[PDB]
């Protein structure tokens, strides 16, 4: 039984305080466990402490785009306004997460590469993901009439998510055509693994809180004229 | 009986409700005019009847089935000329009307343009025609189409007194044979009150 | 109970990569705080305009 | 009302909108000429950048031409095809995209022999380039159709359309440039052409439906 | 009356929310990114190619925004500026042209710090890049305006009307790319800046009058 | 001697001559209508009168000097609304009317929009205004302009019966003070015959 009146505003308001408290607490514990307590690797030294801060953003940019694709799919076939509105509530958060991943990976490889920008597979894939995010954001804001931005934004999100694996695999193969593979390998170590998990969960909770707040704001913007907003 | 049927059509754009619970059935021979002011949902209702816009609530049934289900057979008997004429400005009047004829054209399109009042302007691009002569290119389809349903959105937008007279006579023998003309006009029709079924957005 | 540094920001806050570590920290905290502040201030502004249109 | 009737109508409309279909061609020529002017007598460095600049020019020319796909239809007659013409809207989109390619992607293939002489490529390099444009430009049109369908109501005529459908052409650019580059080494290019054909088949099937949905969104 | 009101109006019709101000920045970033994906990821070659990349992006943005300049006004309100607005038509043209520059020239100049390190230029290369973008990008809207005014509003127009839009920018592109290229070898580019400044001084004086005459010819 | 004056205006498009020898003088407080059929040179004549189009053979004079000679004191007191209303369709009805006003006091722009019947639709983008609400945005300038010369090309194109009456009453009092209104309407005016000077194209 899915009700979906403007009661979604009240439901969003109910979860926001507890969700924000939980996100703050889990980020604090994950960034104190990391960034000061966990040991550092042999090769990169203390520059490796950006795992707890760069990896969660990189993971949840993809996660937020996948959630946006699911919401767009739900709002297309079933003609749901809130599913289309959830895409617009999640798009800026995913764009910010892509930006954070890009700027924290460039600041991380800079000691090794020697430059602030290298056209590798990792940076290019996140760059095109950010391009998709900003395209969705621009399309949603380019419509004067709401409830039509969200259908267009949802269709754009579906188009992008269909093409996303193609773009990712092409960029991965484009890198091997020129240089060959990743830097050395992937390794986390047992001691640095638990704080990374806590940080990933913390970014998940923070993104959930932010999307609830943005969904509440977008609900108000849509129903700014209904008598329910007598408050 | 019941070529088209409105089934509690609702449209609430922003805080204004244009109409709610609209239900009207239209059998063969109905000359129906939608009445209202410049803000009332007249174009909105017409675009709902053609299936271009889906209603917020309710549905439109062509012959007894929803428009999306029978979209193939609905478009066979349907004629829309909206506020926008629907013709290419860089193409000539005959070429634009050539696109809308199923067969036998370039000889019946010439006669249709003569009836609409464009004799001698068939080989002239639309953008080089007058404002009311540009409207007559789209209205020349009234003399070509075999569609039973005509849904016209202000066909007298820039037409002279003589052209309006010919349009009124045109969509008067169409309803005498058993056709449907759905109309939204601001100029009062020069036909008896009994021949027009006024329905408002109540 | 067992920290990863022998002492405070004389040892902490500089693992030899202080500029790169703290640039990432600042450059990730700033956009998140910007998002949070923008959401809160936009909610307040919307609620202000709701009462503003009640005039 | 027919598929081919709509195709011919769009061809005729595009032909009479001259100097708007020639501007992408001029842009393509200027882009492919500017770089050889910048880099002096360096045949080795020209050969390394030739495929990349050629396909970037093709992409940018396609974006320049994509403005007029549905632009002069919403003002007058984007409807009369949704609302009428019992031919399904995906078929209408397919016919319009084919007619758009006939004036957008086809000239680039006709001009390809002169591009090969200008950039000093071989006959085999020209063959691979022509096969790449033949299989790549329809994909460009099919990828750009949903974006112009979404942005037709906005009528930006600017940078917005170039941030929606330009990221989507990255795999096509990558594999097209890879095919052309592998042609320079006189290496077999069968797999690259197979991948390009797979992209064309995949895009040509879903793009009409996505564009029809976007047009239905925009008309309301 | 009040030239600046026309300038602000053309600014308003471009950006309708504060979020769309950054759209040209994203467009430039995507266009810049398109080139490593085709030429390759090597930073030394991207530096030698950088003048072409930057000026192709500038030309593309100017071409995209030039269509929006006059074409959208013929359908509704290209008049009410010839007929109204007691300030002379060259003044209206000048206001529209500087609005066009501010929507195209500023985003590339503002973002030029960032794109001078993606490609790999040094400070001097960036300095000359910015000094040619400041001096050459506004021209792109001056000498392209008279051709656009004719093409987008002269019915039954032939191919030859496209000779007055893109191929007139060939000297500008050549000289600007030559200035940047000479800056790459760390050479005095003062002679090239005089040429770009003489073009800007001369073209900004004759373009508004030429565009006004073209609009008078095309409206009739 | 006198305001806007035609001196043997001649114009021909294609092979037909629209008019030749048109020589009329218009003084203050004079309401005139350019009568003609659909396809005649009515819009062409109006564009010659506003100076947008040069005559084939003839000249139009404002206050005694050719329109190109002055071009600055003529546009100062001149209001022309053609078939295309001349309003940016993405801007709201207010900021679109704010552009055309002398200073945009926003206390008179709102009053003019309310007087034009477009009350409550000031902040909605005009592309969402229906068809006559869009036409009322351009016609809302009739209550703001200090121009002494009005050039209207079918101002009742999509206006309802009440809006036409309000437009006709607004045009009546403008010509009572000192104004000049040159009009082309296919809908007959609901005003006395003695108050309209009809000039044809001969
Ligand atoms: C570091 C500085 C600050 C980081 C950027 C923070 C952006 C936060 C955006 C935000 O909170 O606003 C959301 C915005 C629109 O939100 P909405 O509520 O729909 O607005 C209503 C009407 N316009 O929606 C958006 O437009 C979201 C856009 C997100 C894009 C993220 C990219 C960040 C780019 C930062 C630019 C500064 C650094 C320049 C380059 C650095 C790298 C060299
Ligand atoms: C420079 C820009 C970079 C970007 C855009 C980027 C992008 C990403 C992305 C998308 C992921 C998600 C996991 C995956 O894709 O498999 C990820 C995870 C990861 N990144 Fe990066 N990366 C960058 C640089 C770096 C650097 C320099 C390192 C140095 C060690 C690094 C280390 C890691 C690790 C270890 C993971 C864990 C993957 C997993 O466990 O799933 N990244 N990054
Ligand atoms: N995108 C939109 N297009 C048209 N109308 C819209 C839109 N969004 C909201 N509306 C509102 O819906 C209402 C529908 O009115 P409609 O277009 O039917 O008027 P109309 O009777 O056709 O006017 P006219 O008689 O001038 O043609 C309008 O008052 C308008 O304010
Ligand atoms: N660009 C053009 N626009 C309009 N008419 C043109 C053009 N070029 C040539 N003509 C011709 O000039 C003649 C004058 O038409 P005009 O526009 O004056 O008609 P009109 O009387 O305004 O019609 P309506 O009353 O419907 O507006 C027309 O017959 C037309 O064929
Ligand atoms: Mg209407
Ligand atoms: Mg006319």
């Amino acid at each position: 039984q899915l009700a979906i009146p403007p009661r979604l505003y009240q439901i969003c308001g109910w979860f926001i305080p507890w969700l924000a408290i939980a996100s703050v607490v889990v980020l604090t514990v994950g960034w104190i466990w990391g960034f000061g307590f966990a040991p550092a690797d042999y090769q990169q030294g203390n520059s490796y402490r950006i795992i707890y801060l760069h990896v969660p953003a990189a993971i949840w940019s993809m996660g937020i785009y996948a959630s946006m694709a699911v919401a767009a799919f739900i709002g297309l076939v079933w003609q749901m306004k809130m599913a289309n509105l959830a895409v617009a509530a999640m798009a800026p958060i995913g764009a910010v997460f892509t930006f954070i991943a890009l700027v924290t990976g460039s600041a991380w490889g800079k000691p090794m590469w020697g430059t602030w920008w290298v056209w590798d597979a990792r940076l290019t894939s996140e760059l095109v993901l950010l391009f998709l995010y900003v395209g969705v954001i621009a399309l949603w804001h380019a419509f004067d009439d709401r409830r039509l931005a969200g259908r267009a934004a949802g269709i754009l999100v579906l188009i992008g998510v269909v093409n996303l694996p193609i773009i990712h695999y092409s960029v991965e193969w484009w890198n091997t055509l020129h240089q060959g593979s990743t830097r050395m390998q992937q390794s986390i170590d047992p001691a640095m693994r638990s704080p990374l998990r806590w940080s990933i969960f913390g970014f998940l909770l923070l993104s959930a809180t932010l999307t609830l707040m943005r969904m509440r704001n977008l609900i108000l913007l849509m129903e700014k004229r209904r008598p329910w907003v007598s408050e | 009986m019941g070529m088209l049927e409105a089934r509690e059509l609702l449209c609430e754009r922003d805080e204004r409700t244009l109409f709610s619970g609209l239900s009207f059935t239209l059998n063969a021979g109905e000359w129906v005019q939608i009445t209202g002011s410049n803000g009332a949902g007249k174009t909105t209702l017409l675009r709902l009847l053609t299936g271009l816009s889906r209603p917020d609530a309710g549905e439109v049934l062509w012959q007894g089935q929803p428009l999306h289900q029978v979209r193939d057979s609905y478009h066979q008997n349907l004629l829309w000329i909206g506020h926008q004429p629907g013709i290419k400005t860089r193409l000539t009047a005959l070429e634009n009307l050539h696109f809308y004829h199923r067969d036998g054209d370039t000889a019946q399109c010439l006669e249709a343009l003569a009836q609409a009042g464009l004799a001698g302007f068939e080989d002239i691009p639309v953008n080089q025609l007058s404002a009311g002569q540009q409207r007559r290119v789209a209205l020349a389809r009234l003399w070509l189409t075999r569609a039973t349903l005509w849904i016209l959105d202000e066909p007298f937008t820039a037409i002279d007194v003589n052209g309006v007279d010919r349009l009124t006579q045109r969509m008067a023998q169409h309803t005498e044979q058993g056709g449907i003309v759905i109309l939204t006009t601001h100029q009062p029709l020069n036909v008896a009150e009994s021949k027009i079924r006024r329905i408002s957005l109540t | 109970m067992t920290p990863a540094f022998a002492s405070w920001n004389e040892f902490f806050a500089m693992g030899g990569y202080a500029f790169f570590v703290w640039l990432a920290v600042v450059m990730t905290v700033i956009p998140l705080v910007v998002l949070v502040v923008h959401s809160v201030m936009q909610h307040r502004a919307i609620l202000r305009g709701v009462a503003q249109q009640r005039a | 009302m027919m598929f081919w009737r709509i195709f011919r109508l769009e061809l005729r409309v595009a032909f009479r909108h001259s100097a708007e279909i020639a501007n992408p061609l001029w842009f393509f020529l200027i882009v492919i000429t500017l770089f050889p002017l910048s880099i002096g007598p360096e045949p080795q460095l020209l050969a390394r950048i030739a495929p990349g600049i050629i396909w970037v020019a093709a992409l940018l020319s396609s974006l320049l031409a994509l403005e007029r796909l549905f632009r002069d239809d919403l003002q007058d007659g984007s409807l009369e095809q949704l609302m009428l013409l019992p031919l399904p809207l995906p078929a209408v989109v397919l016919a319009k995209v084919m007619a758009h390619w006939m004036v957008t992607g086809l000239p680039l293939l006709i001009l390809s022999p002169l591009v090969a002489m200008l950039l000093g490529m071989d006959v085999y390099g020209w063959q691979v380039m022509a096969l790449t444009l033949l299989l790549g430009t329809p994909t460009l049109g099919f990828l750009g159709a949903p974006g112009v369908a979404l942005t037709v109501g906005l009528k930006r005529g600017g940078v917005l359309l170039s941030i929606l459908v330009l990221p989507l052409t990255i795999p096509l650019l990558i594999f097209a440039t890879a095919a052309m580059d592998a042609a320079s080494m006189h290496l077999p290019v069968d797999g690259y052409l197979a991948i390009l054909g797979a992209l064309l088949a995949g895009t040509a099937t879903l793009s009409p439906f996505a564009t029809a949905a976007a047009l239905r969104i925009s008309i309301q």
